């Protein structure tokens, strides 16, 4: 179709104008009970990565962006990342965590009420085939306990 | 004397690095007068430590990290789906190689076999990368590397 | 040069004053910043060319780009540069002066102008002023302090200068003075204390 | 790096253009392009 | 005065960083009083120190 919109605020699959949403929330996850708070006082995310399960051939070239939407906004640098190959894309070339600086998507709490939104633009449009044959999407995230 | 003119070189080209790295023009912190000549050309150092100061916090605050995005592209279907002159790239490659002398394509986007070289140039503004992604979330859009 | 219109267009005129305090202790070879501040305080309430901070700084970073105001910003300045000189001369101190700005000449008193024109009677009564406060003793540092207040009672004062409570008295009900409002009422009374 | 890599600062479309050129293709670099396809390029690039 | 304004500035953000990296919002040293006007602003350096 044209356009189509599920979920709730929050985890909602929706086709907005020319670019593909999907609105995952990171309270809504459940990560907290992922161990118990034992050995654990203060919780929080600090690195995401995305895997593209799809059939993509040469010269082919996905297009996504991963941005946080929440209330706490660090500024400008972190808040957003880019996809292109989707093959364990983290959005860097080399993934380092001995950075000078912070890597993106660093400091959100564990379960913050905001929401991670994935963007795949011109998705009316180019991007029919590449959506069509996909068939999910795989994060990978990576947090501190202390 | 020479060590402050050198010193005063250093500095400026410090301040262009730093205007190309934050892509901006507008910005100028050593404006000259470090060397007061009524006084011997004394009190630059002060002046010049102000200055690399001022420099850093300009850098260490509008610091932004910026998306980065790998586009692969090929020249074949490029040449294919060119808007003005689209032909197939590796027939008109053997039809050169077969022949002496060939070209085909516009100013900027052309595949030619040039004396003993063989050039074919694409055009970065034709290759309409500022609609990958929309505007929003960025502010300066600019190429870094190339394989 | 060093400042722009970037910073010095902000609304603060004591800000403002802060910022090109240094600037004019620089050009005045003046002894502190607050002094030159303070100085500009004087200037800037009493308008020689008629401009303030904001219009000073303004028609400064402007390239004297004016007929005659810049006859008056040249005026402006020999003004502050006479106040600074005759701080100078009278070797008035930093505390000094900041309480007298502060007060604004309000406890300092004034002939006919408020504030305080710039002349031969605030002149005297500044010179007269700085000798008492050379006089204070030791405790003229907290007699500055309330001076500063209203707190500075009748017998106080007898108390540090070491006469009698009875003659500061009879010079309160002589000069007709009932409170050291200003510095013109304390030289009164200070001056009938004197001859008697 | 601590100095620029190549190709680095060129605008996103700036209205130049990138030539890649072959020597000695009249000459000794005939079979190699023709058995070639085709180039590809994989451009990284930085959005503010 | 410029450059003790700029090395406030940084120490302040230097205070906002550890505080991000410790993940508390209550500890704060650099409380000001560096800039010790009477005095021309100077000691300004072993306080941040």
């Amino acid at each position: 179709e044209g356009k189509g919109n599920v979920g709730a605020s929050g985890n909602e699959l929706k086709l907005s104008n020319r670019q593909i949403e999907a609105s995952v929330r990171l309270s809504d996850l459940k990560i907290f009970s992922d161990y118990p708070e034992s050995l654990g006082n203060t919780r929080q995310l600090k690195q995401v990565s995305v895997t593209l399960p799809a059939l993509v051939g040469p010269y082919e070239d996905i297009r996504a962006v991963l941005n946080y939407g929440g209330s706490i906004v660090m500024p400008r640098g972190c808040s957003a990342i880019a996809l292109s190959h989707g093959v364990n894309d983290s959005g860097q070339f080399m993934l380092d965590f001995n950075d000078s600086r912070y890597l993106p998507f660093e400091g959100i709490s564990v379960n913050d009420s905001g929401s991670l939104t994935l963007s795949f633009p011109d998705a009316t449009d180019r991007q029919k085939a590449l959506l069509e044959s996909l068939s999910d999407i795989i994060l990978h995230i990576r947090y501190t306990i202390r | 004397y020479q060590f402050f003119d050198l010193t005063q070189s250093f500095c400026l080209m410090a301040q262009e690095a730093l205007r190309r790295e934050l892509t901006d023009n507008g910005v100028t912190f050593i404006r000259g007068g470090a060397w007061n000549g009524t006084t011997a050309g004394l009190m630059a150092g002060e002046t010049l430590l102000l200055n690399l100061a001022e420099m850093e916090k300009v850098w260490l605050e509008r610091d932004e990290r910026a998306l980065e995005v790998t586009r692969t592209v090929s020249l074949a279907q490029f040449y294919q789906a060119l808007s003005s002159d689209n032909f197939n790239l590796t027939e008109k490659l053997t039809q050169f190689l077969r022949e002496g002398k060939g070209n085909v394509g516009a100013s900027g986007n052309e595949l030619k076999l040039s004396n003993r070289q063989i050039e074919a140039s694409v055009r970065l503004s034709d290759l309409k990368i500022f609609s990958d992604y929309p505007e929003s979330l960025g502010n300066t859009r600019q190429l870094k590397q190339v394989s | 040069p060093s400042i722009s219109e970037d910073m010095a267009q902000s609304h603060n005129r004591e800000l403002q004053a802060e910022i090109l305090a240094p600037f004019i202790a620089a050009t005045l070879h003046l002894a502190s910043p607050d002094m030159a501040r303070y100085i500009l305080l004087w200037t800037d309430n009493l308008r020689p060319g008629g401009l303030d901070i904001a219009g000073f700084m303004t028609l400064v970073l402007k390239e004297s780009l004016n007929a005659n105001e810049t006859t008056q910003l040249v005026q402006f300045c020999h003004v502050m540069a006479q106040l600074s000189l005759s701080v100078q001369t009278l070797r008035l101190s930093e505390a000094e002066l900041s309480v007298l700005v502060i007060s604004g000449f309000a406890v300092l008193g004034a002939k006919n102008q408020p504030a305080g024109q710039h002349n031969i009677d605030t002149l005297f009564s500044l010179y007269r002023f700085h000798q008492w406060i050379n006089g204070l003793g030791n405790p003229g540092s907290d007699t500055l302090d309330m001076l500063r207040q209203q707190t500075l009672t009748a017998d106080r004062l007898a108390s540090v200068m070491g006469l009698d409570i009875s003659m500061v008295t009879q010079a309160m009900v002589s000069a007709g003075v009932n409170q050291l409002q200003c510095w013109q009422d304390i030289n009164t009374v200070l001056q009938w204390i004197d001859v008697a």
